């Protein structure tokens, strides 16, 4: 389906994305402030894996 | 009364 | 008597009471002065579920029956619930362990809730194509594009905060960003004031209704 | 120790029972606990009257506490001098966010000796939570009249404030005037309880009171039905009236006709409660009275319809 | 007494006929209207005020819009299926 | 086993919802119970009838503290079409009017004048003494509550008892009740009063 | 003169209850009417004068980011 | 409107029949009716008005006793409106009119002519008593009964229409 070939893309995107926001060092610098894990609204290969095993499995049955 | 008063 | 009571907790919504398991842990013991105030450690489990959230509770209760008065109070309180919703609660799932007024907060909290979700399926369900809407449980994400001027967009943020004290604070903030496209093309301070503007456009009509108002001025221009 | 303050006494202690002297004596504190054994008690009254005015003759006694001592007189004996009842009612706003003790003992006093310049007002603050003041009344000319007081219990944040109907003179609407400013309201209307009982006003006001075999009753499917309709209208503990529930008629024949109904019994929900069954009423016995606490209001002002 | 009712009066005559020219000027605000929900958020507008970190994250940000193109879309899809 | 576990929640409800109902006909009963941070003293009954005019039966919405019993008579004149919020919204008023009702309950000794307190303890006005050194000078602090939903006090007046301004310590002192007050109950804060002021240090001119 | 006292000041309560009703209105349609207009008509025709905070859009993404995670966990 | 005779009797039952306003009276009547053991099975039965709801399975009245409150009107109007629903037949033999409340003849908004006068324009036996009293109703009741087992045909001598003509 769209929303699976979708799933496959976010599978890819857990290879692509997550390399991506790797590479980008700056944006590490968010969730890691006293200012940030407050007040900006409060390893996941193997949890988009889960989000791709679990997810694809879960939106055929619907 | 008609409850008047 | 037990329908009238899930009628009861229907209407007078405590959320729904489904899995309740009362035991009681009796600490009546000589340790503590036998002599002197009496005291019990009950221990209670109640799991329920929202229209959508859910919840499960870990309640564990120290009743000090003192030789006069039973001066109730709390010693145990472990709350299993929803991830981003309750980390603000979960400030007080500590400070009731420092009760009652999680049935008061999150009483209001899936008020809340109810007036973000069925207000966001009402705006993105009844017009969304200059909106983009970030569809999630917690993300509050609204696009926006108008094409008269090419290159502007807008999203808006309804921010929930939650106070030590139970009271809900509705944050609406205009968390404004456009693109770099068209950022000086307008070259007026409408831009510049936007956030603080929008706190007095909610005032104006509805909070629904300031949001579709915005939504039919700013980027239903193209459509209008 | 002074003139219409030791009579005021003398004639205040007399008025209590034997068995409540200790009881009386104890609150308003006048005699500190050396004292009491100086008095005995238990052989008379003209004693104990002499002995006691001598213990604040020596005390040096006021009328400040000297009505002190008809008010605690008054909150065992409140069941006479047949009690007003009236209602505060604020406009639109946030509440009284500082109703002092002192503020209001002293909002009191000022609006009711701008006017009546000439009187001895005394609050005693009760455990319940309601100021019992006490306003012994007369006009410039004349000297405080202890002799006939008006009793105000206001209970402190509530809008309502029983009054002790006295004589209802031209004060009774300065007394709501100083009642409604001293206690931050804005209008006063007595709400037309006029009942004996003040503990029993309490209840009615502030909503407190309900918080053989071979004998073959032919009309027993009736007789339940009574039963029923009584146990629906009246449905526990019915509270003592006891008052002239007054029913002053304009009201046609079925041009008007004019009568002035006064139910006069020792407890009146209660007999009315024990009339249908008894055969005096019908089943269904008219709102006309079960709903006097329930409308908190038994001297009504409403018309035909 | 009359003194602060007559100061009363002047305040209530000048706010009757005064509350008359803004209810005539509250027509106006209207007619431009036409063609504890704030009070308790009174304060919370500090917090939108609150560069080289703001352009970093901007280049980032359009990297991670394409990103968004896969992650968003599919929370956009995820949530959606959740809601439905 | 449906006996008793679907009629325990009603025993569940009591000792955590604070809205708990009896299911008595004609009107449900909603036996308030209320709790300041973690321990309840008290339970407020309210009696109601079921009835599209929605009237009131005959509350124990506490009428000696009676703020309560006229938001039992004015918060319906804000909202009561939905007993979903007014169970709220009373229970904030009963939660509420009852901390600072056991925010009175404390006060012992360290105080020496009378609590001169009001109803729902709205103005809690109390002559303490606070002496850190022995120079006495007491503050009578009326503590005023804008809201009667909020545990805390709004408007904090630490007032010193009719002195002048003393040194930079005994105003650092009045400054750090107001913040102290402000923020944190009089049970969590005149339990660390006496903590902090240890040995119970009276005063000589109250 | 102490009757004319009481209906004075009974003049003076209701004049006080008037005033400060009247005031409470002054000000709430002060507040409303010469601001509302002034900040609505200004920014609803300023965003229309627009369309016909840089770090905001980042915290909106983070925030989105962090949805993935907490709807893969749901 | 009942008759005497529409159902049959019992065996030894003689099933009298109070009708009175107040309740109270009756009921203490009606134990005192059975306080003695008397040799007939008394199926007392108790009223307010004679229209009497419709219930089959009532036993055969052997007996109606118009209980009079003097001290009330209503017990005499309700009386008269309980009068009418009544057979000719029926007040031959098997009515009485107790008179209560009378002797003290000062809470009497009756005069007691006037019940005489409806006890004699009936043409039944009219017994005065006072039912407030014990010791007045212990002596009172076991004449009902003794009536009631002259009207249900107990004593083997006497009819209900012998009765009157001996009441008369």
């Amino acid at each position: 389906d769209e929303f699976m070939m979708l799933l496959s893309k976010v599978e890819k995107l857990s290879e692509e994305i997550m390399e991506i926001m790797q590479n980008l060092s700056s944006i590490q610098a968010l969730e890691g402030s006293r200012e940030l894990e407050n007040l900006i609204g409060i390893f996941l290969k193997r949890e988009m894996q889960k989000t791709k095993e679990l997810m694809t499995k879960v939106n055929k049955q619907k | 009364e008609f409850i008047i008063d | 008597h037990l329908e009238s009571e899930l009628s009861f907790l229907s209407t007078l919504t405590g959320i729904n009471i489904r899995n309740h398991s009362k035991q009681t842990e009796d600490l009546t013991s000589t340790e503590m002065t036998e002599k002197s105030i009496r005291k019990v450690l009950q221990r209670h489990r109640l799991s329920g579920n929202c229209h959508m959230v859910t919840f499960q509770l870990e309640f564990q209760i120290l009743e000090i029956q003192n030789k006069e008065r039973l001066s109730s109070a709390v010693t145990d309180l472990n709350i299993i619930m929803e991830p981003t919703e309750c980390s603000e609660l979960s400030e007080f799932v500590s400070r009731a362990e420092e009760l009652f007024m999680f049935f008061r907060s999150l009483h209001f909290f899936v008020e809340w809730f109810e007036y973000r979700k069925r207000t966001f399926k009402h705006l993105k369900e009844k017009y969304p194509d200059a909106v983009y809407l970030s569809e999630g449980p917690s993300s509050c994400s609204m696009g926006i594009r108008s094409a008269s001027r090419p290159g502007f967009e807008l999203v808006i943020v309804w921010r929930i905060q939650i106070d030590e004290d139970g009271k809900v604070f509705p944050k609406l903030d205009l968390l404004t960003k456009v693109p770099q496209r068209a950022l000086e093309l307008d070259k007026n301070r409408a831009i510049e004031t936007a956030p603080l503007s929008f706190r007095t456009l909610v005032g104006l009509l509805g909070i629904e209704a300031a949001l579709e108002s915005l939504i039919k001025s700013l980027c239903a221009e193209e459509n209008n | 120790m002074d003139e219409t303050v030791a009579e005021f006494i003398k004639r205040t202690i007399l008025k209590i029972p034997m068995n409540e002297l200790t009881t009386i004596l104890k609150a308003w504190d006048f005699l500190s606990e050396n004292q009491l054994q100086t008095v005995n008690f238990r052989q008379r009254k003209e004693s104990v009257v002499q002995h006691l005015i001598h213990l604040c003759e020596e005390k040096r006694a006021s009328i400040s506490d000297a009505a002190l001592l008809d008010i605690i007189y008054m909150q065992f004996h409140q069941h006479q001098k047949v009690w007003d009842v009236f209602q505060m009612s604020k406009g639109p706003g946030e509440d009284v966010d500082l109703f002092d003790m002192k503020q209001f003992k002293n909002s009191f006093k000022k609006i009711l000796q701008r006017a009546l310049k000439n009187v001895t007002v005394s609050f005693r603050e009760t455990e319940e939570n309601a100021v019992w003041i006490r306003i012994a009344w007369g006009t410039q000319y004349t000297k405080p009249n202890q002799y006939k007081p008006t009793y105000v219990v206001y209970y402190s944040q509530t809008p309502y404030a029983f009054t002790s109907s006295s004589m209802l003179r031209r004060n009774t609407p300065l007394l709501g005037q100083a009642l409604t400013i001293a206690s931050k309201h804005h209008q006063i209307v007595k709400m037309d309880l006029r009942s004996r009982y003040l503990d029993s006003l309490k209840a009615i006001v502030f909503k407190q009171y309900n918080q053989d075999s071979r004998i073959i009753h032919e009309n027993i499917v009736e007789k339940e039905r009574v039963q029923r309709i009584t146990q629906e209208t009246f449905g526990d503990y019915p509270q003592p009236q006891l008052e002239f529930a007054q029913y002053k008629l304009e009201t046609k024949f079925k041009e008007p006709l004019r009568c002035l109904i006064k139910f006069s019994s020792p407890h009146l929900l209660e007999a009315l409660k024990s009339l249908a069954p008894a055969g005096i009423a019908d089943a269904p016995l008219s709102p006309l009275l079960t709903c006097i606490p329930n409308k908190r209001m038994n001297y009504f002002k409403i018309r035909d319809k | 007494i009359d003194k602060m009712v007559e100061t009363t009066e002047l305040m209530t005559g000048n706010i009757q006929s005064l509350k008359n020219k803004i209810q005539i000027l509250a027509s106006e605000v209207e007619e431009e209207e036409e063609r504890k929900t704030l009070k308790a958020p009174t304060l919370q507008k500090e917090i939108l005020a609150l560069q080289n970190a703001l352009l970093k994250d901007l280049d980032i940000l359009h990297n991670s819009s394409q990103m968004k193109s896969m992650s968003t879309f599919i929370e956009e899809a995820y949530k959606k299926l959740d809601a439905s | 086993e449906e006996k008793l576990e679907n009629v325990k929640a009603i025993l569940q409800a009591y000792h955590f919802t604070g809205l708990s109902g009896k299911l008595t006909s004609r009107g449900v009963c909603v036996c308030i119970s209320t709790a300041f941070e973690g321990n309840l003293l008290d339970s407020y009954f309210v009696d109601l009838v079921i009835q599209k005019p929605l009237r009131i039966h005959h509350h124990s919405v506490p009428v000696f503290i009676p703020l309560e019993e006229i938001a039992a008579k004015y918060l319906q004149t804000n909202i009561q079409h939905f007993l979903f919020s007014l169970c709220e919204y009373l229970n904030a008023y009963s939660g509420r009017k009852y901390q600072a009702d056991r925010l009175q309950s404390d006060f012992a000794a360290l105080l020496t004048g009378p609590l001169q307190r009001n109803p729902l303890c709205n103005l809690l006005s109390f002559t303490y003494k606070l002496d850190p050194g022995g120079q006495s000078f007491p503050f009578c602090a009326r503590l005023l509550y804008k809201d009667l939903t909020a545990t805390l006090p709004t408007d904090v007046t630490v007032t010193c008892q009719g002195v002048e301004v003393l040194s930079t310590s005994w105003e650092e002192q009045r400054a750090s009740h107001e913040t102290l007050f402000c923020t944190k109950p009089l049970h969590q804060v005149f339990a660390s009063f006496t903590r902090k002021g240890e040995k119970l240090d009276m005063s000589l001119v109250s | 003169k102490k009757r004319q006292r009481m209906i004075e000041v009974q003049d003076e309560l209701l004049r006080l209850e008037p005033q400060l009703k009247q005031l409470q209105t002054k000000y709430d349609e002060l507040k409303e009417r010469k601001s509302s207009l002034r900040n609505a008509a200004y920014f609803l025709s300023n965003l229309k004068q627009l369309y016909q905070y840089d770090s905001s859009s980042l915290p909106a993404l983070l925030f989105k980011a962090r949805t993935l995670l907490g709807a893969e966990s749901h | 409107v009942l008759r005497p005779l529409d159902k049959l009797p019992g065996l030894n039952t003689a099933t009298i029949l109070l009708v009175g306003t107040e309740d109270a009276l009756l009921q203490q009547l009606a134990d005192s009716m059975l306080k003695e053991d008397c040799a007939s099975e008394l199926k007392v039965h108790l009223a307010k008005s004679l229209p009497l709801p419709s219930s089959v399975n009532r036993p055969r009245i052997d007996l109606i006793v118009f209980v009079v409150n003097l001290h009330s009107k209503y017990s005499l109007q309700n009386t008269e409106e309980s009068l009418r629903h009544v057979d000719a037949s029926f007040f031959l033999g098997k009515v009485c009119f107790l008179a209560t409340g009378a002797g003290r003849e000062s809470h009497c908004s009756i005069h007691r002519h006037t019940v005489v006068k409806l006890a004699h324009t009936y043409q039944s036996p009219l017994l005065y008593c006072d039912l407030e009293v014990e010791g007045f109703r212990a002596t009172m009741a076991q004449r009902l009964v003794r009536v009631l087992q002259i009207c249900a045909g107990h004593v083997p001598g006497v009819s209900a229409l012998n009765l009157l003509s001996l009441l008369r």
